[PDB]
């Protein structure tokens, strides 16, 4: 019976003396006792099923957060917190929802419900500042106990939620990687007990994974929309944070005056003289440029901008590369936003795009993802298949697009487009993209021709024009 | 007697005597009657704490004012809304005559306030029996203690 | 069946409440569609007869078909009405006065009848409706009401006082039973 049972720590492992012989592990591996990774503590179901239990004799009895107030979440979010009360730590650990519908609120509520000494992990200071703005109803004495805790200073019991910090490892004054042995954990190194991760996909990377791996970490919650990069690490995240409690929030459940119905499309474009000579012959990182700048595909992108500006729709055009961004945008004479555009000029372009009926198309680089207030529109065009994550295409779509007036309860009232060059490595991403979006509940189709592109003025009207671009791209 | 009294105990409690008991009518099936309760439907429907129901504006505005309007507009029949006091009644229905500009029901109902008059009471019952939602016993507000309890 | 001749004024509720989806597609669509089925069955049972069609909508009365003995006009009018739908609130007093004016003209041995399909709760008319009900019973104009989920007392008295036919309809099957009851002739 476990009334005497010691349990300890060695470098990243838990060893269990004079044992109760617990299920699901090897025995006398190198001594009479059981020995697991720290990170295996998460598997509380394997003892719970057996009817086994354990005690935290290493406890520290100091004080904790109360945060008694409540607020109102979206109908699935409320169902998602209600499930978490239901399931408990044996059968909980991540939630997936867009970066534009209430993820900050799920984190402050997840900490106010769970109610333990908490450390909040985030990607960015702007997102700490959005959390703070969310959290003001549960903030103790409004503004006299909230503080930041990162590379310049630390103070107070709370802040953006409870104490927030960043994932970073540049040196001793990062935030979470450097401190990962001092505080956290109620069961050993026992100052705190609860972990809330915003942007949770960020942690399972090869160096970062160690922050999570080198503890027992009792309660853990993660929140994300991108969830994984193109190589799919996500089997690891079940171990590292916990299993996935929720994924859906389909626009099928929020149509009539609520968000958008999006017609999704992929566009297959043919390939014009000289560009495949050179695509086929070049194996280097330049070849990404011959498939993206393919003038038949540029003419589809131009025709599509013309069609939605003629109807006065608002359009964001995404370009994965600053070269591509500027070659498309300067030719189409639409503003662009990227790293080196200053804040003053970005807030002028974005205010113009949202309020001015003359400024209806803009071009944007990778800087929109990860802590950025992308504006509203009704049309999204991606010039390329990229290598950022099929799941980030759906986060980006979801956070940017809304219903056009009048038509707020129809089958579709917003539009997404991804442009693909036929007979290239750009095509490989489609059978995955297509399966992903339809599994996310989206109506998605393939458009393979445009015989009305043969009825109007567009660029690249000759071989000589196309040759002028081909020489510039090759250089 | 009092019509119903089946749990029996309160009368012997009040008397400090133990009468002979008897149930002395044949009753009809439960299905002709329906006795609902309302409190909310989703997990975000938190405005009904009623720690100070006489002061909780958000609670009066939310399902107390809003559920009444949903139920009355959907179920279009002659329906009387009973209240615990005049002050609640006045706050819940903005009416033609509002206690504030900030009150949360907009729909044709009739009032039943103090200085009721025996002749004036009948006018309101003539209106409710004749037609429309509104009248005495119809889409009208009355405090439960008040005269409407005599009925017609 | 032959023995006498009937005059019947079909009156339909074209108020905003008739748009509602409670009775197939919506009440307006289900009622006009079954009412077309009734016209052909009533005229087949009653070869020497007449009908006229009136609606109450947007707080007025309008004549969809004039009083006549050819069924074709009435099914063509029920077809033409569905497109223009329903909005607003009744005008029952003005509809019983135009119907009265046509029915008063008719001779001694023919019936005087008004058939009303009712999905409202009152009517917008200022005029005293009780004076007009007294006048219907003197004139021998009989008024029947088929109501949707509704028992509002002035309509029910009005159908009882004029002859005894206030009926409630809760399905498309029940409405076809009620109209088929009205297809049935009077004694002679």
């Amino acid at each position: 019976i476990p009334m005497d049972l010691f349990d300890f720590y060695e470098q990243m492992d838990k060893d269990e003396e004079e044992e109760e012989e617990t299920q699901t592990v090897s025995f006398e591996v190198k001594q009479e006792m059981i020995e697991e990774l720290q990170k295996r503590c998460i598997h509380l179901e394997y003892p719970l099923l057996a009817e086994y239990d354990f005690r935290n004799d290493s406890v520290n009895p100091d004080i904790n957060i109360d945060l008694k107030p409540t607020a109102v979440l979206r109908p699935y979010q409320e169902k998602s917190l209600r499930k978490m009360f239901g399931n408990g730590r044996a059968r909980s650990g991540v939630i997936v929802l867009p970066c534009g519908a209430g993820k900050s609120l799920v984190g402050v509520t997840a900490a106010c419900t769970v109610r333990k000494r908490c450390l909040v992990l985030g990607n960015s200071a702007v997102s700490v500042e959005q959390w703070k703005a969310q959290f003001k109803m549960w903030s103790t004495i409004d503004d006299s106990q909230i503080c930041r805790f990162t590379s310049d200073a630390k103070d107070k019991p709370i802040g953006c939620s409870v104490a927030i910090s960043t994932y970073s490892m540049l040196g001793h004054t990062t935030k979470r990687s450097w401190e990962a042995e001092r505080v956290m954990e109620w069961l050993k190194t026992q100052e705190w007990g609860l972990m809330i991760l915003d942007e949770v996909h960020t942690i399972p990377a090869k160096m970062f994974r160690r922050v999570l791996t080198i503890v027992q970490a009792h309660c853990k919650l993660g929140l994300t929309a991108t969830l994984v990069r193109e190589d799919d690490k996500i089997v690891d995240l079940n171990f590292l944070i916990g299993p996935k409690l929720y994924e859906a929030n389909w626009m099928e459940l929020q149509n009539n005056g609520y968000i958008a119905k999006v017609q999704c499309a992929e566009v297959w474009c043919p390939m014009s003289p000289e560009f495949y000579r050179e695509y086929v012959a070049i194996k280097t990182k330049k070849r990404i440029l011959l498939y993206t700048m393919n003038p038949n595909k540029f003419r589809a992108c131009q025709f599509l901008i013309k069609f939605h500006e003629r109807r006065n729709d608002k359009i964001i055009v995404f370009a994965d590369n600053v070269f591509a961004l500027k070659e498309y945008a300067i030719r189409l004479n639409k503003p662009y936003i990227y790293g080196p555009t200053s804040q003053g000029e970005r807030m002028q372009i974005l205010q113009n795009f949202k309020h001015n009926p003359k400024i209806n198309t803009i071009f944007i680089s990778k800087v929109g993802d990860t802590s950025f207030d992308l504006p509203e529109a009704n049309v999204l065009i991606q010039i390329s298949s990229h290598g950022g994550s099929r799941r980030q295409e759906a986060q980006r779509l979801g956070r940017v697009l809304r219903a056009k007036k009048g038509m707020v309860a129809e089958e579709y009232n917003a539009f997404f487009y991804s442009l693909v060059s036929q007979d290239t490595q750009e095509m490989a991403y489609s059978t995955k993209r297509q399966r992903f979006l339809v599994d996310q509940g989206y109506s998605f189709k393939v458009i393979t021709k445009l015989a009305g592109m043969e009825e109007e003025d567009l660029a690249f009207s000759t071989k000589e024009e196309q040759q002028q671009l081909l020489q510039k791209v090759l250089a | 007697t009092s019509g119903t009294l089946s749990p029996l105990d309160i009368y012997p409690k009040i008397l400090d005597f133990h009468p002979v008991t008897m149930a002395t009518f044949t009753m009809t099936l439960a299905r002709v009657c329906l006795c609902p309760m309302i409190i909310g439907r989703g997990n975000d429907q938190v405005a009904i704490s009623s720690k100070f129901e006489t002061r909780e504006d958000i609670a009066v505005i939310r399902n107390y004012g809003n559920l009444l309007l949903e139920m009355s507009a959907v179920v279009p029949d002659g329906i009387v809304a009973f209240f615990t006091s005049y002050q609640y009644m006045e706050s819940t229905v903005a009416s033609w005559y509002e206690q504030g500009i900030l009150e949360n029901i907009q729909r044709n109902k009739l009032l039943f306030i103090e200085t009721q008059d025996g002749a004036e009471t009948s006018v309101a019952l003539e209106k409710y029996q004749e037609a429309c939602e509104n009248g005495r016993g119809a889409i009208l507000l009355s405090v439960a203690r008040g005269k409407v309890s005599e009925g017609i | 069946r032959l023995g006498m001749m009937r005059h019947l004024y079909v009156v339909v509720d074209g108020s905003r409440t008739m748009e509602d989806q409670d009775l197939k597609p919506n009440r307006l669509t289900c009622t006009l569609k079954l009412l077309e089925y009734f016209v052909e069955e009533y005229f087949d049972q009653n070869p020497i007869s007449q009908i006229g069609i009136i609606v109450t909508k947007s707080k007025r009365a309008e004549k969809l078909t004039e009083l006549s003995g050819n069924p074709r006009k009435h099914i063509t009018s029920l077809k033409k009405a569905v497109d223009m739908t329903c909005h607003g609130e009744p005008s029952l007093y003005n509809s019983l006065s135009i119907a009265m004016q046509t029915l008063k003209h008719m001779p001694g041995h023919t019936s005087r009848e008004v058939l009303i399909i009712f999905s409202s709760l009152t009517t917008c008319d200022p005029s005293n409706i009780y004076d007009l009900i007294k006048t219907l019973k003197a004139a021998k104009i009989r008024v029947s009401v088929i109501g949707l989920s509704a028992e509002v007392r002035v309509c029910t008295v009005l159908a009882r006082e004029t002859g005894g036919t206030y009926h409630v309809i809760l399905d498309e099957s029940h409405y076809k039973e009620l109209l088929t009851h009205h297809v049935s002739p009077p004694p002679a």
